[PDB]
């Protein structure tokens, strides 16, 4: 199909500053990044996936006309916060969406894709709650739907 | 799994946030230096007060015309929150019968 | 708040220099920059709602009242250096300031407000920034704060 | 004339001051619209339910 | 709108300035009521106790010329003309027919309402060269003051 | 039965107002426009009740005590607006709600206190009564919440 103007728009300035040499191409990194900056949820193993059929497109960068396509293909996609928020009502051994931070980062980095040691710290102090006392993992679910 | 794709994005989003952020405010601090020593090269003699002596008469109108919008905004206040008021006991009144 | 009489002498000192002829009505594009002499950056955003608010008046000309409209609504919101300091150092990726001029300049044309190059490159003649060197951001924060 | 030329530069300052109050004005205006229209929302749909 | 022509404002600045043997431009209460009445449309006693206490907001009851420009303001939306209040006078006759005697006249105006100067009693007396017996016109009265 | 002080103040406001000579002993019939003015709901009979009060109490003049006591004995007087209509309907002839101001004066005067035309006349003005037309039974209303 085809996107809305504004949409085009935005997704060029995110391909212009993304890119750092300026002309007009994006590694495998820089697509991951862009797919989990652009505001949908890009899936590790779809990650994987687009950067796949970048592959089978070839030469390892992205042009505009592809970076469009990509863009349709994530638009295609949606994502639903309630699913996550009772994934993460289930994930609580409690359940009551209280938990203990450090266990909830030593879990995402056993389980999952492992948080990179700056991810964590980071999303600990962003939690504003000490990793001991319990924290809301729902606050988490509604500061995404406000995004 | 699926909290790791959270996490990305709101990881990547809060990036690209400062981002804008950051460039809108290089840009806009960038536009201001230049404005800034463009007036200092601008530096002539001195001024003339017999321009602002005709711009008084002006800001007398527009003080004038403040006074009556805060009138009228006070005004549209208070028939705001009678409306309030009588919307909020007609309805609790409705709903506890 | 209450302020002193020698900036009131400045901003009618701006108000005359401002003015090509001795008629008043300064054009609307210099609207902005008049508001930049004060030492105050209005977005460009706010600028372009400011001149529509103006075009109710229209006829593109500008007035002493108009003005200090245009200096308190700048003044509803206050900033500070540190934040630009912390904006600059944030999008370098090492966090330590120094980026290079190609990235300033790539910055500086992925703008949603279109900055011409040759601005930039009078910018950096006026620091005295490196292309190959990458320039520490204290380099540029000296006169950011000077202003 | 002294007193005429500090009284006009008492006046220049005071203009500010009654923008302020204007713009303050506004943003409770449309505060207020906004409780006004969420209040009556979930009024009207408590009522049918 | 009716946005004021140079001349009246520099004029009322003038009178405000001349009142004013200070000329730091402090307004007291007195001074209050002199330049409301100077600017010569009708104050009302209650809005002068209301603009009195929109000065003590400020506080100790002193102020300068940005006090002027909220009373004209706030008066530039009352609008009146002296043929109403002339046609309007006839209520206070009983008979209706306009002459009546000055003695009446002075007993409402000493009774009736915000209660009036003995000293405002007697300059009216003088000013309207009206005898009590004689049952004059208040209209002849009103026109001088239509004059202003 | 006494009231506060703003009251009296009032009722002798409304005292010094219809004394235009200041004795402080008003005659019966201004002493019934006193009644009517102060806020009171007086019937004719009511009226010359208090008259025949007076009268016993002697020389047809009115003084503050006795203004006071037959305050004290009027207040307890309430009228509802809903009585009066109903009133108005079964004076009009149709019982539609809709009476001409002309009938409406022939069936107010010619029985009942013999009311005389320039108040009829005062009845039509000031309520934008219709004289050919039937009249508005809510002009009716708000001259009554008026009083």
């Amino acid at each position: 199909d085809q996107l809305t103007e504004e949409q085009i728009a935005e997704f060029k300035e995110a391909f212009s500053l993304f890119d750092k040499d300026g002309d007009g191409t994006i590694t495998t990194k820089q697509l991951g990044t862009v797919m989990r900056s652009l505001g949908q949820n890009p899936t590790e193993a779809e990650l994987q996936d687009m950067i796949n059929e970048v592959d089978a497109d070839g030469n390892g960068t992205i042009d505009f006309p592809q970076f469009l396509t990509m863009m349709a293909r994530k638009m295609k996609d949606t994502d639903s916060e309630e699913e996550i928020r009772e994934a993460f009502r289930v994930f609580d051994k409690d359940g009551n969406g209280y938990i203990s931070a450090a266990q909830l980062r030593h879990v995402m980095t056993n389980l999952g894709e492992k948080l990179t040691d700056e991810e964590v710290d980071e999303m600990i102090r962003e939690a504003d709650i000490d990793g001991d006392g319990q924290v809301n993992y729902e606050q988490f679910v509604q500061m995404m739907t406000a995004k | 799994v699926i909290i790791q794709k959270r996490v990305r994005g709101w990881l990547a989003r809060t990036h690209y946030k400062r981002t804008m952020k950051a460039i809108v405010y290089l840009q806009c601090c960038f536009r201001r230096m230049m404005a800034k020593r463009e007036l200092k090269k601008l530096k002539i003699e001195a001024r003339s007060v017999e321009r602002y002596k005709k711009l008084h008469i002006g800001m007398e109108n527009k003080i004038m015309q403040l006074q009556r919008k805060v009138d009228e905004q006070n005004k549209d206040y208070k028939c705001l929150m009678e409306k309030l008021t009588n919307l909020e006991g007609v309805y609790n009144s409705e709903t506890e019968k």
